[PDB]
């Protein structure tokens, strides 16, 4: 039929041309679709108190722990901190350490929009047989406490006790609970333009766009530590999330 | 008023500069006063109006030392795009220029006349 | 299809005009003053109540499919990117340090219909083309010899944006993708005009202000960004016409500042 | 502004493009400014007829 | 009596400290005063068409009549154009061309303000006996029309008809009229700190505060030129005057 | 005796104060645009509704009676003389040919009870004293090595101030007066106030627009200039202070412009 396209705001079934009025018959709705659980990172376990990761460049013979901690947000990250280019290690055996790294396949298969909010919904399973653990998180813009306190002659990781929320669950158990959203900004940027200090920044690394941190670790002394290692894996909802701006998807390649 | 072939395009700027220490040349200075953007279209003519701003009520109308008192600045024709002569129209049109007065314009005294005409 | 729209003492005219998209909402001139600061700010006045012109590369024969050019905003005032002059609104502007406002540009193109192509303009929000992928801004000088962007599958995948080095305790992996991508066969989604050779000239857009606060800072926020991009190759019969030029208008609406200092310095 | 000059009776300040209408303040009149001497001639003076 | 001068605005006869309150008994407003003649200048009578004098500088060598017009304007003048430095000749014969002056010692010796206004009533009076003359003026910003046309083989110049006003005098007879505040000026600066140009300005030197210009001429044929020169005085008066801010007035040497 | 004004973002304190002079007329903040132009004016706005503040050359004993300096408006501001800085004020000044406002200053001293001496200061209306006889403005270099300007017989009958040379063709005259005379026993008929030793510290004043027309030229108009003359020389017991200082502060108020165009430049 006439029309002009090339206005861009075009006009709008069959009933026009030849009609057909198909009766409805929701599930695309943004609140509905993002209800339901997907896997995130995994991450070890600690038993005994950590040195948290420097802030990059890190130099070579500089002692830390890594592998351990993990962010909550959708958006590339690498040794647990905020990224903008996501890479992998497909090559065979090398040399240095090897940087982990995490992304939201499925967030961002669908992420058609710009800015983003929800609360999320935080849960974890364990990976080897009859295993005991605990969990511990704080919000974003805090620190990692380290340093150990002595009982009876037995080391005591600080992380123990905290302001902070705490989780103990049964021998072979699982534990679950809800956030609030409480980064400074008030949406969440999917890709962002911006910088975050007058000089030295990076383009287009946001600063605070995350929900938190969370860490695993036995309830033991230090004085027990172990040899073989442990794994934990993590999974994540998202509630009443909201769009804001309409954006593009992900490329296909035509091989 | 424009007088060219029909099929032919362009942009033109228009400028007016107050009185300022030199005659402003370039378009990036140009841009900056007072300006308005003429395009080529089905209606060839437009109308440029220059505002009357002076430190007094009236100026006079013959200048001599170019005090700020008959001096009023400059007015200048930028072409802002390339135009594009249609194939078989041959080149170069030319542009008209008509002046007059406007709605509120006033004359006070009267003086006497140059009878150079005569020679 | 002839319309003027004035504002301070400029004004500008279109022999041709379809009309004026306004984007996501109706009425973007409607607006507040932030929320995220205590010190009066200041408003609009008739100095910068006004508009500005620049101007662009030529188009040649020679550009393939899809390349592209960008203008970031309000970058282009700071850069004086292709003549571009604020004058008044770019020292207000060195002098603050919160800002918030809408934009509202319109593109003029001198097509004939003696000539065959497609353009495609749009403002596509937050994103990063004027970096180099070393990380520092395209220099005017060096914007000069490479008249257009040429697209890659690099820029397809969004593989070299600006990232950080790791450093030489770990070792290097292997960059593959990056949240900032560019899809041309989507770009349509953002607001935008076909300015096509047999049609029209001049194209216009309205938009409002977007952020993820309610105000963001004036010397790095780069919310908007214009976009030109080439559908259909320039073709003509030799030796009628040459290359034609392109040129572009901008205006602020309803801005905002807060946070008065003196001029800015780096260091 | 928009106009067409070739018809000849073209249309008719400041408040049409951008105003000023500055108040009136009749020198130019026909019967006012024709209403003053000037000279004419010189001519001899007779003596006879 | 208590006080505070040094606030400035002092408080206000001998019934305050000890009393008299004389009753009154106007001759110090504005508008009367400043209404009666005054001389101004005194200039020659022209017997031909002249030159103009040039704008300054002038250079060696350059012709032109000099000696005749004159300002009509209170401040001083130099040569008949607008000046700032008054001086005279009080030195004996030297070389060169003197410059004819002026100024009005009654007005500045009561000059106590900064702006004024008031029309301008003019007469003439001559000094030489039985002598017959007319007399010319144009506004400010005008120019003075020079050259001459022929009548019956007699140079008639040009001056002698014109739109501007024109005054014929009988043998032995005196002239007078009123003409009206015509400068662009709102209001004549008695002195003045501004400039009147962007570039190669003079600082203080105003552009149009005047009345107008004054010539004398007689009503002869260039063909009957004489030797013996004529002489003519100029008398003003000033007519609903007005004042608009205190200055100071002229200092009094302590000698 | 205790009072502060506050204006724009910046304030002002007062441990002593009289109160505020006035001039011509009461309440000289209000005013109308001017009638000599047509298009629409600039006016006020937070950007420069505030103070700034600047300083002189200090008080020593070896100065005379009479003895002066004196500060041009706005020509200050343009000069950047005493280390003042318009900014705001500055920028939009030197893109706009008219403008009309009026005046408020104040000006401050730290002199203590066991010092003697006096000090006048008045806001003389069109007067030429920042310029050299020769016919060129006070350099900044120039106004140091002279501290305080030394009254004399050529000031006082106004001998001095620029004038036209006629040339060769006529015989220079002999100057002896002018109408810029300096008369210093009449200096307090306008506003003013007297900043003794041993009643006060600062001092104020309000004077409206004045002009000989409706607008005056924005780079050259010099109708208000601030006057500062030593009536009392300074005298003190040796060994208990050396010197003190004097600073001041200046504030436009309701002002007008027009005449928009690109930054001014001489040649």
């Amino acid at each position: 039929s006439t029309d002009n396209a090339e206005t861009g705001v075009i006009e709008a079934n069959t009933d026009t041309d030849f009609g057909e009025l198909a009766a409805p018959g929701n599930h695309t709705n943004v609140k509905f679709l993002f209800d339901r659980s997907r896997l995130l990172n995994v991450i070890k376990v600690l038993e005994k108190d950590a040195v948290f990761p420097r802030p990059f460049p890190t130099q070579e013979g500089a002692q830390q722990d890594d592998g351990y901690f993990c962010l909550l947000t959708p958006r590339p990250t690498v040794a647990s901190r905020p990224a903008t280019r996501f890479g992998l290690y497909a090559n065979p055996s090398g040399s240095g350490v090897l940087a982990n790294t995490s992304l939201d396949f499925n967030f961002y298969s669908l992420a058609c929009f710009t800015y983003f909010r929800s609360d999320l919904e935080v849960t974890v399973v364990s990976l080897e047989p009859d295993l005991e653990f605990a969990v511990g998180w704080f919000p974003s813009g805090s620190e990692y406490q380290a340093s150990s306190f002595v009982y009876d002659q037995l080391h005591v990781p600080f992380h123990f006790t905290g302001r902070t929320p705490r989780a103990f669950a049964s021998k072979g158990g699982k534990v679950s609970f809800v956030l609030p959203w409480n980064s400074v900004s008030s949406v969440l940027p999917v890709r962002w333009g911006g910088a975050s200090k007058l000089s030295s920044a990076t383009r287009g690394l946001p600063a605070h766009a995350d929900w938190g941190t969370i860490y695993a670790f036995v309830p033991r002394p230090n004085e027990k530590k172990s040899t073989a290692v442990k794994h934990v894996a993590v999974y994540i909802r998202y509630k009443n999330a909201r769009a804001w701006c309409p954006s593009m998807l992900p490329f296909r390649s035509y091989k | 008023t424009f007088c060219g072939p029909m099929m032919a395009r362009g942009k033109f700027l228009l400028s007016y500069s107050p009185p300022n220490g030199t005659q402003p040349q370039t378009l990036s200075e140009a841009m900056q006063c007072t300006y308005s953007i003429w395009d080529i279209g089905l209606n060839s003519s437009w109308t440029f109006v220059v505002p009357y701003i002076s430190p007094s009520d009236y100026r006079e109308t013959r200048a001599i030392t170019n005090s700020v008192y008959s001096a009023d600045g400059w007015f200048s024709l930028h072409k802002l795009t390339k135009i594009t002569l249609p194939p078989d129209c041959p080149q170069s049109p030319c542009i008209l220029f008509f002046a007059s007065a406007g709605e509120d314009y006033t004359l006070r005294l009267p003086v006497d006349c140059n009878p150079s005409y005569v020679f | 299809r002839v319309t003027t729209q004035t504002a301070g003492n400029t004004a500008i005219n279109t022999q041709s005009s379809l009309g004026v998209l306004c984007a996501y909402v109706e009425d973007p001139t409607k607006s507040d003053p932030p929320s995220s600061s205590t010190d009066q700010p200041t408003t609009t006045f008739t100095a910068i109540d006004r508009w500005y012109t620049g101007r662009l590369n030529s188009w040649t024969k020679a550009v393939k499919t899809f390349s592209f050019q960008a203008v970031p905003l309000p970058g282009a005032f700071l850069s004086r990117q292709g003549g571009l002059n604020g004058g008044a609104f770019t020292a207000t502007l060195h002098r603050h340090f919160l800002m918030k406002c809408g934009w509202q540009v319109q593109v003029q193109c001198n097509l004939t219909q003696f000539h065959q192509g497609a353009l495609l303009v749009a403002m596509v929000p937050e994103t990063t083309l004027d970096v180099k992928p070393d990380g520092k801004a395209k220099s005017l000088q060096e914007l000069n010899e490479e008249q257009w962007v040429e697209m890659s599958d690099d820029y397809r995948t969004g593989k070299n944006m600006p990232f950080q080095s790791l450093g030489t305790y770990y070792r290097p992996p292997n960059w593959t993708w990056g949240p900032n991508f560019i899809n041309p066969y989507q770009v349509t989604v953002f607001p935008h005009q076909i300015l096509n050779a047999r049609t029209s000239t001049s194209v216009d857009i309205n938009v409002p202000y977007i952020g993820e606060t309610p105000t963001q800072s004036s010397e790095t926020q780069n919310s908007w960004t214009l976009l030109v991009m080439v559908l259909v190759p320039l073709d003509y019969k030799e030796g009628a016409t040459t290359d034609p030029e392109i040129t572009f208008s901008v205006r602020p609406t309803s801005p905002y500042f807060n946070g008065l200092r003196n001029r800015y310095t780096a260091g």
